[PDB]
Parts: C-alpha cells; sequence; structure tokens
C-alpha cells in the first residue's frame, strides 16, 4: 500500500528526513507533494540551491488531487487538527522509504542529478 | 508579497499572522478555530496560497483551493473568499 512522491525541498529538511526515516512536516502544517512524483511538476518555482527527492509514503497518509499534487497528513494538517478535536488518533508524519535523490535546481534551470 | 499583506492583515483584521522562517522559503500562515470551523490560510513567497476551510460537524472541506496568483490584488480577492467563508 505504497506509493511514489516527489517533494523539492532544502538541503536541512533532505538532512532531516534522510536521519529519521520519516517525512518532515512543513512549517506551514502540511507538508506537500508531487502525485505521481513529478520533477517538472513543481520545479518552476522551486528555489536555487533546492533538492528534488523522491520516496515512498504509505497511500492511507496521502489525500491526492487532480492538479498533480497531495497532502501529507501529520498531527497539524487540517485532517490531524480535526482528528483531535473529535477524540481520534491523531496521524504522525509517514515514514519515507527509497529516498532518492533525481534532482537540484541550479542557475534558475531544473538538473537532474 | 508578504510584506504587504502582513500590514493589510494587520490593519483590516484582528487574525494572528505566523510567519515561517526556511533557508529557500519565507510563508505566512493564519490559523482560525471556532464551534463550526477548523481554518487555515497559507501563502507563499513563491506566489501561491492554499485556502482550507474544514466544516466540524460534517469532517468534509467547506473550502480546499490551491491558487497562484501574480498579482497583491489577486493575493486579496483570494484571501477576501476565504474570509466570507468562515464569516
Ligand atoms: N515542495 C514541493 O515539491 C511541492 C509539491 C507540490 C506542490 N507544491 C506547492 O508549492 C508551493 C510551495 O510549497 P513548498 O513545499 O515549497 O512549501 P514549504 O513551506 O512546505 O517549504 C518551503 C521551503 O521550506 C523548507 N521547510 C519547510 N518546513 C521545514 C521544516 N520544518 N524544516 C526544514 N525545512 C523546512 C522546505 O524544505 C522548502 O525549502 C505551494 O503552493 C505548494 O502547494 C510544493
Ligand atoms: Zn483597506
Amino acid at each position: 500500500m505504497t506509493a511514489t512522491v516527489g517533494r523539492w525541498m532544502g538541503p536541512a529538511e533532505y538532512q532531516q528526513m534522510l536521519d529519521t526515516g520519516t517525512v518532515v512536516q512543513s512549517s506551514t502544517g502540511t507538508t506537500h507533494v508531487a502525485y505521481p512524483a513529478d520533477i517538472d511538476a513543481f520545479g518552476k518555482q522551486a528555489k536555487n540551491g533546492a533538492m528534488y527527492v523522491e520516496f515512498d509514503v504509505p497511500e492511507k497518509s496521502l489525500v491526492p488531487t487532480n492538479e498533480g499534487w497531495a497532502k501529507i497528513v501529520g498531527p497539524d494538517s487540517i485532517e490531524g487538527r480535526l482528528a483531535k478535536r473529535k477524540g481520534l488518533p491523531v496521524p504522525e508524519m509517514p515514514t519515507a522509504e527509497n529516498i532518492t535523490v533525481r534532482g537540484e535546481k541550479i542557475n534558475g534551470e531544473v538538473e537532474a542529478k | 508579497m508578504l510584506n504587504k499583506f502582513k500590514l493589510w492583515v494587520s490593519k483590516h483584521t484582528d487574525y494572528t499572522v505566523i510567519h515561517n522562517e526556511n533557508d529557500l522559503s519565507y510563508s505566512i500562515i493564519i490559523d482560525f478555530e471556532d464551534d463550526r470551523y477548523i481554518s487555515r490560510f497559507t501563502v507563499w513567497d513563491d506566489l501561491s496560497c492554499m485556502s482550507e476551510v474544514m466544516d466540524v460537524d460534517t469532517g468534509l472541506y467547506k473550502l480546499n483551493k490551491r491558487n497562484e496568483f501574480s498579482t497583491f490584488d489577486e493575493l486579496l480577492d483570494i484571501f477576501d473568499d476565504f474570509m466570507i467563508s468562515i464569516k
């Protein structure tokens, strides 16, 4: 019940993700990912120095869209805050398997690494 | 965009602005929660924003839209929808 996703992230997030083998929760409260994993989907707006990392998460932790991206449901996601209020089990950030750096943003253009 | 939005919110509104600072991105989030709605408006420095309003009773989203804009006027009209969506 696993799905491959891609995320443009900074060095610090990548390091944390690698050290824990767990998806880092965005400081916005909801971590967004490309689904299906696509290096160009959100590369345009990714800043210089960002890395495009692909990894595998459980399907049950994704909420997909028709627009090529998905939410990862963590404690501070809207779904997570609902669960807290209703007295349901609050979902934790999922594991990240097969972590692979597939690209970098260099000089304003999407490099493939 | 973020700084004039911060000022706009401060001037026209009581909502609390949270600033997130990361090595590559600035962003702003506005959390609001009451009896009927759990809601959040997120705006990024990359000219995009996210509008989330969850109805507590049903557990289904009232508003759940991702927007890319290119103008401060466009941002305000989007935020206006989010505001109207609460009260
Ligand atoms: N990042 C992606 O690849 C991706 C995927 C699909 C859609 N999007 C869209 O792009 C826009 C911006 O999303 P985003 O993912 O860049 O925003 P974000 O706020 O989640 O991340 C922005 C930057 O901050 C860093 N960051 C955030 N939280 C961090 C933490 N706790 N610790 C360390 N570093 C942290 C990230 O690594 C990144 O460099 C939104 O409109 C979103 O829907 C992004
Ligand atoms: Zn005014």
